[PDB]
């Protein structure tokens, strides 16, 4: 629904960005205005950001809380975050449909305090239930683990992507679908308004420090990496005495390549897994991830631990010219210390003899992204051009253009 | 705008001086990017640059950024508290509305962003009964003055998914080529109509 | 390019010095180095080298040699900036005022990249910057960014 | 350029070849379509008169 | 090209600076909408308005950083007013301001003497 | 058929095929997939997008610059006459205005 | 009681400390000083001839920011002109806008360097006169010339506040820091290895506690004592700004009361 | 072209503070650090005289 | 309607204080070894150490004056979930929007069950 601001761009709603798989990289989007009062009706009663928050592609939602309002939810649904009576008040002016009644305080002790879950569960409808039950979870809490709501009030665990993102039994899914879009449509307006407002005065951000692993615990990183050299040494030379062996799938040279990309890949995980398992829970970028907002375990390990080894057509840096990866190496140097495989992260970070290997692995998913940009489109039209034909006839059956019937149900 | 690391950015808002987090030195950010444009796009250089730019604070020593050198994060850091600040870039920050310290610490630190070309006032477009070709009698192409747009095959296949007979018909046989003709009932052809 | 095949270049003089010391057995000293580009030590066989690369930073595009800390990004990001850089804005020629020329874009106030590489003195880049230094602050603040 | 071109157009040469190191030509091509079909001369590149 | 007029930031386009209007829901509680003046005046009648035991709520929030205005809700409950609660507040403010406007004009010239003079 | 696979030439100017009728039909670069399938259209527009946290979900910020150039006919209801008239008397250069009056 | 405790002063900044007052008022004073504080600045140039290198567009924007004397301002009729918007006269008149001149030519062959000095007011001791931040110089730099490149400009200033364009605020920045240790923990410092060990104590940190204990931390406690530090441009004396800060901040509270007791 | 005048972040005038600046880093043997002697405690704007390019001496010599 | 639901003394044996700034779950154990209790509580304002002793109460009202004054910590939250295991006995889990409760003792006490929120009261 238009209206109507100034400045010359289209303002639109962040939680609606996922459906348009396109950021604000200076993208353009087209607007088509209806004329006749008979179409104005179609694109109001059938097609509407609201009645389109759940595509039947997957009978799962397609929009959800994402980006900063999401990172924010976690960092605010914590039972470590109390609200000063001082507002509360202020933040109550979003809802946007307010009972008018100020929520009964959870803390009557010396100061009057409100839990971050309290005032959040306010912008959720009344009478939706959820029993998320995550992995480890006990009669206890045991430690804000899991999630569970009652008469439109949470009481258990912590809100993150697990629940306010396009999840299966997702909270977004669950009020849609009980009771239809709106207050459903308001849900995104409340949280995406309350929280943004919280976050405004909570502040959140990340710097390098969030990328630099503990000094002591970084010694143990470089140990388990150089301690996987020895695991190649016992392969580069032990498979020159024909004592591999190989099998299956073959071949023998390949079943060697295998037992390495396997050790190099796994050996990395250890360095990364330890790098994170040694980072205060309250470390920006690590919390940005726990939320779900953006980026992942493999993003942290590559930034603060190592990086390589990089690939290409299913085989570590290929040889050629001659029998060598590059002119700064011997010949037959089937070692990581050369063939695509970095030991440092974007902190030290990368070494020349490495920098290139990385850039040329990069230029692969850089053309493999050039394809999916077109091909993907070609295959799309194929189907359409053979399925336009079909549609569901008033008889309760799906039929061809010519009447030739293809299904006796509506989809079996 | 974008830095020199492929942080394609666009302006979203223009806050006046008071609103912005005046802190605590107390300067004010000239522009402020969002933290989610870091971890996934792993671009730890953008960070480094800012920790180093800063260090051409109480020095002015043009800090070299040479591709492969001994210069390290751990190196510049020491050079940081060396001027009284946090050996990691950060700083405490005061909200513009209230004065409340922000719970979290901000990574504030200079860098140069590039004013990219193709501005907005050159990219906005609006049609509505504009000129049309002579041969096909449909709407002209971009520019000119100044329509129309473009309703792809792709595009149309999507109305059909929803099911909008009328929108569809409207945006193809009305909002472009509203043309009527009169047909003979026996041999269906153009007549001598008046 | 075809001459490479028959040659054996070195990366950094340091590597050559270490190899020379080994030819007679000489401590390595790997317990003194601090956070840095962990090289491949020591040196696999290879008794003597043939040539050694001038500096690994001349292995760069003309437009990519303007990017702080190149060897430090995710790679894919590196490919960018360069292609986009050309779409930057700034002063292109000291004499634009005299050249009548269609579509030209200059900067009211251009500035030196602050943290810049020792490879611009040649790209005459500090003399006609595309950049402009901006007190930036990465914050999650409001919701418009 | 890289005539061509009209003989694919899937991989080859596009992809970066170890051979490029030096006269690199690092990572500075167009976004899509003609990736790695255009290339730029390194800083030290010298072309044979 | 679509830049709102700046002078239309500091000049009420025939818009009633203040507007006082009850709510419903809530009972004995009204909502004030000062225009073309915000983000300064507002914050005060809060972190100070809440200091009067007579109060039971203190709204305050700009609806959109483009419109240069802001609302203020007050509930009370139960005797008056609340047009009177905010004025009793405003009054307590202007008078608390001079408290410092005077100390300033008092201690200024007083530490102006120690840095030589003369007269 | 300019080139019916026989070696005719059909050169009209500078030895260049003579734009035939079969050429326009199945171009491409013509009808078929450009004048019958995907047709431009009118009453539309586009521009760069931006974020805003303050709009309802089913909300879209439309710049006046555009709003002042769209429509959106709308017949004269007996419920509008007065309301609808104000618009005209306002002008097409004042958001709450209009362009064209059909009789 | 007190309320303020100044330390050092100079000619461009005023370091001091607030006492018995609330956070709100603090900030609300920070803001006031950075925005709505009437000043003179030039906001209209007419060009006659300009064959220099700075375009007309580029001069307007530059001739603008150059500070001017304001002093009293809010005290008409003379020694102070009311906004040129709500004036008793029509269009533009010297009764509510100060005229400025710029007739720079070239008599040399080397190089010219025209500063803020060369301008000419009118002689109405307003003022008026720009400023000369530079030490025994002549003012902020405007433009350079070579051979015959005379420019002729007519400038007239109006009255405006930062809000209307950053051009007006006679105020550089402000430097507050309530609770320098961490009494109220209004902030969660990022470690990284040891808290009170990474973050630098501040010069203004040596005026308080509460290290030791483990009291444990209080909470009935509100933030009082704010260490501000106002710095002016040099357009109007170093407060001035502050003084005139509340004068049009009280009067902003009043507006309110009067619109509620009359009816 | 010529110093910006008025720093980008604050208001601190910098039109005045250059005819004097350049007469130190090339005329007094003091460091980039010498600007500190011009009242530049903030980042801030002081990266204004520092990161600047004198694009007018090299533009002024095109005489019509 | 005096509907007190708790009048028993407890003591602290362990406290975490697990990477949370405020809040800390504590442990009781009283009476015949078969009591034990456990709850999250703001450790910023009302810290508790070992051998903290001193009882607690709950009820649901409301009018009294002394009780309101007494104690230095009060909360309020529904119960939602009260199952029974291991020799009859009841275990009740009350939530205070995040901060969680747990008790293990048979009928008497039992006037509880009812989920009509609770109001927890702590006196030292
Ligand atoms: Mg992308
Ligand atoms: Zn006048
Ligand atoms: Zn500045």
């Amino acid at each position: 629904r238009i209206r109507v601001m100034p400045y010359s761009t289209f303002r639109l709603n962040l939680s609606v960005t996922s459906p348009y798989n396109a950021d604000f990289d200076g993208d353009e989007m087209n607007m088509h205005v209806p004329q006749s009062e008979e179409t104005r009706a179609e694109i109001q009663e059938i097609t509407m950001v609201p009645k389109q928050i759940v595509s039947p592609q997957s009978n799962k939602p397609v929009m959800g809380i994402v980006q900063d309002t999401l990172a924010g939810v976690r960092k605010f649904s914590l039972r470590d975050n109390f609200l000063t009576r001082n507002a509360v008040m202020n933040i109550m002016l979003w809802v946007p449909d307010w009972d008018g009644i100020l929520p009964p305080p959870v803390i009557l002790k010396p100061k009057v305090l409100w839990t971050g879950k309290q005032i959040l569960s306010l912008i959720i409808p009344k009478g939706i239930n959820l029993i998320r039950d995550d992995d480890k979870q006990s009669l206890s809490n045991p430690t804000d683990s899991g999630m569970l709501i009652e008469n439109g009030e949470i009481i258990y665990g912590v809100v993150d992507k697990k629940t306010v993102g396009a999840s299966q039994g997702g909270l977004v899914h669950t009020i849609w679908k009980e009771k239809g879009p709106e207050i459903c449509k308001g849900f995104f307006n409340g949280i995406q308004r309350v929280v943004n407002y919280w976050l405004l005065h909570n502040g959140f951000s990340i710097g390098i420090g969030d990328t630099i692993a503990d000094a002591d615990t970084m010694k143990e990183v470089t140990r388990t990496v150089k301690e996987a050299r020895r695991q190649v040494a016992e392969c580069i030379q032990d498979a020159q005495h024909n004592r591999l062996k190989p099998e299956p799938g073959m071949t023998l040279r390949e079943s060697f390549e295998a037992k390495v990309s396997r050790i190099l890949n796994q050996a990395r995980d250890n360095a990364g897994r330890s790098a994170e398992h040694s980072l205060k829970d309250s470390n920006n970028v690590k919390q940005m991830v726990a939320a779900g907002s953006k980026g992942s375990f493999i993003n942290i390990s590559q930034m603060s631990a190592c990086v390589g080894q990089q690939i290409v057509e299913g085989k570590r840096i290929p040889f050629g010219f001659k029998y060598r990866t590059l002119p700064h190496f011997p010949k037959d140097d089937d070692s990581p210390e050369s063939r695509g495989f970095i030991e440092n992260s974007y902190l030290r970070g990368l070494t020349p003899q490495e920098f290139f290997f990385h850039a040329m692995a990069g230029r692969e998913g850089l053309i493999d992204t050039a394809v999916k940009t077109a091909e993907t489109g070609y295959i799309q039209r194929r189907l359409v051009k053979a399925m336009e034909d079909v549609m569901v006839r008033y008889d309760g059956t799906v039929r061809n253009a010519m009447g030739d019937i293809i299904q006796f149900a509506y989809g079996e | 705008f974008a830095s020199r690391h492929g942080q394609k950015g666009t302006i979203g808002m223009t806050y006046r001086h008071e609103d912005m987090p005046f802190s605590a030195q107390g300067i004010v950010p000239d522009i402020i990017i969002n933290p989610h444009a870091i971890p996934s796009r792993m671009t730890v250089a953008h960070l480094v640059e800012c920790q180093l730019s800063k260090v051409s604070a109480l020095s002015g020593f043009e800090g070299d950024a040479t591709p492969f050198t001994d210069v390290t994060v751990e190196a510049v850091s020491k050079l940081l508290r060396s001027h009284g600040f946090q050996s990691r870039g950060f700083e405490v920050m005061y909200h513009g509305h209230t004065g409340r310290k922000l719970v979290a610490q901000v990574f504030l630190g200079p860098t140069y962003y590039q004013r990219l070309k193709h501005l907005v006032d050159d990219k906005i477009h609006a049609r509505a009964r504009g000129p049309v070709q002579i041969l096909t009698r449909q709407p002209v192409e971009g520019r000119s003055r100044d329509g129309g747009l473009r309703f792809g095959e792709m595009e149309r296949d999507c109305q059909i998914s929803h099911g909008c007979s009328s929108v569809l018909r409207e945006r193809l046989f009305d909002c472009s080529d509203a043309y009527r003709v009169i047909v003979c009932d026996i041999c269906g052809l153009i007549a001598i109509a008046s | 390019a075809e001459e490479e095949e028959t040659v054996m270049i070195a990366m950094s003089p340091e590597d050559l010095e270490a190899s020379r010391q080994m030819q007679a057995g000489y401590e390595v000293k790997e317990e003194l180095d601090p956070a840095q580009r962990v090289k491949p030590a020591p040196n696999p066989h290879v008794h003597a080298w043939t040539h050694c690369e001038i500096h690994p930073a001349m292995i760069l595009g003309i437009l990519a040699s303007i990017i702080p800390f190149p060897d430090h990004n995710q790679s894919p990001r590196n490919t960018y900036q360069s292609a986009m850089g050309k779409q930057a804005m700034g002063v292109y020629l000291t004499n634009y005022q005299v050249r009548m020329d269609t579509m030209a874009n200059i900067l009211y106030y251009p500035q030196k990249p602050l943290a810049t590489t020792r490879s611009m003195e040649y790209l005459k880049f500090r003399e006609l910057p595309a950049g402009q230094n901006a007190i930036v602050a990465i914050l999650c603040y409001s919701g418009y960014n | 350029n890289t005539p061509i071109g009209r003989d694919g157009k899937l991989a080859k040469p596009r992809q970066l070849h170890n051979t490029h190191w030096g006269m690199v030509c690092p990572a500075e091509t167009p976004e899509g379509q003609a990736c790695g079909l255009v290339k730029n001369l390194s800083l030290m590149s010298y072309v044979s008169v | 090209m679509n830049q709102p007029e700046r002078y239309e930031l500091i000049e009420l386009m025939g818009l009633p600076k203040v507007t006082y209007e009850l709510d419903s829901k809530s009972p004995n509680a009204a909502v004030v909408t000062l225009e073309k003046e915000d983000h300064t005046l507002a914050n005060m009648l809060a972190n100070q308005l809440l200091s009067d035991e007579r109060v039971l709520f203190a709204g305050y929030k700009v609806p959109h950083p483009l419109n240069h205005n802001f609302i203020l809700r007050v509930q009370t409950v139960e005797d008056c007013s609340p047009k009177q609660v905010i004025v009793d507040a405003a009054k307590s403010l202007i008078t608390h301001l001079e408290e410092i406007k005077v100390n300033f004009m008092r201690e200024w010239e007083l530490k102006m003497i120690s840095v030589e003079g003369v007269e | 058929d300019n080139e019916i696979a026989g070696q005719p030439q059909a050169l009209q100017k500078s030895g260049r095929p003579l734009k035939s009728i079969r050429a326009r039909l199945k171009g491409k670069e013509g009808r078929l997939r450009g004048n019958l399938m995907g047709k431009r259209v009118d009453f539309s527009a586009r521009t760069v997008i931006t974020g805003d946290p303050n709009l309802s979900l089913d909300e879209l910020g439309v710049p006046r610059s555009i709003a002042k150039t769209l429509t959106y006919p709308e017949t004269v209801t007996p419920y509008n006459i007065y309301q609808l008239q104000e618009l005209v008397r306002n002008g097409p250069d004042e958001h709450p205005g209009a362009k064209y009056i059909i009789r | 009681e007190t309320h303020i405790t100044i330390r050092n002063i100079s000619k461009n900044s005023v370091d001091f400390v607030l006492t018995n007052t609330s956070l709100a008022v603090a900030n609300s004073l920070r803001r006031v000083v950075l925005a709505e504080i009437p000043t003179v600045a030039i906001d209209l140039v007419e060009i006659n001839v300009n064959t220099s290198v700075m375009p007309d567009e580029f001069l307007a924007h530059r001739l603008g920011m150059i500070p001017l004397d304001s002093s009293n301002i809010d005290e008409p009729p003379p020694v102070g002109l009311e906004y040129t918007r709500n004036c008793d006269c029509d269009q533009y008149c010297p009764k509510c806008s100060v005229e400025l001149f710029l007739n720079a030519k070239c008599t040399g062959e080397g190089t010219m360097e025209i500063y803020a000095r060369d301008l000419v007011v009118s002689s109405n001791s307003s003022l008026g006169h720009p400023i000369l931040a530079d030490p025994k110089s002549r003012g902020p730099l405007i433009c350079k010339l070579r051979k015959e490149q005379e420019i002729s400009l007519r400038c007239i200033a109006k009255k405006g506040i930062a809000k209307e364009h950053a051009k007006w605020s006679p105020t550089s920045a402000v430097a507050f820091e309530y609770d320098p240790w961490n009494k109220l923990q209004h902030t969660d410092y990022w470690f990284e290895n040891d808290a009170d060990a990474e973050w630098p104590k501040s010069k203004n940190a040596d005026w308080e506690e509460p290290p030791r204990e483990g009291e444990p931390f209080n909470f009935q406690e509100e933030p009082r004592r704010f260490y501000m530090d106002v710095e002016s441009v040099g357009s109007i004396p170093p407060n001035e700004i502050m003084v005139q800060g509340l004068r049009i901040l009280q009067e902003k509270l009043a507006v309110l009361v009067r619109d509620l007791d009359e009816e | 072209m010529i110093i910006p005048i008025r720093c980008f972040s604050c208001g601190k005038v910098i039109g005045d503070k250059w005819d004097t600046y350049l007469t130190l880093l090339q005329e007094d043997n003091t460091e980039g650090e010498a600007l500190d002697k011009l009242g530049l405690q903030r980042y801030c704007c002081r990266r204004m005289i520092l990161t600047h390019v004198d694009l007018i001496e090299k533009l002024l010599c095109y005489n019509p | 309607s005096e509907s007190v639901l708790l009048d028993e003394i407890f003591t602290v044996t362990s406290v975490d204080k697990q990477k949370y700034q405020r809040v800390s779950r504590i442990t009781a154990v009283s009476g015949q070894n078969d009591m034990n209790l456990t709850l999250d509580i703001n450790s910023q304002i009302y810290p508790l150490e070992k051998d903290a002793t001193f009882s607690l109460q709950i009820t649901s009202n409301l009018n009294s004056p002394d009780l309101k004054e007494a104690a230095d910590y009060i909360m309020y939250g529904k119960v939602y979930r009260v199952e029974e295991a291991k020799d009859e006995k009841v275990s009740v889990y009350v939530s205070f929007g995040g901060l969680l409760m747990a008790i293990e003792g048979s009928h008497r006490k039992l006037y509880r069950l009812s989920l009509d929120h609770v109001y927890l009261l702590l006196r030292r």
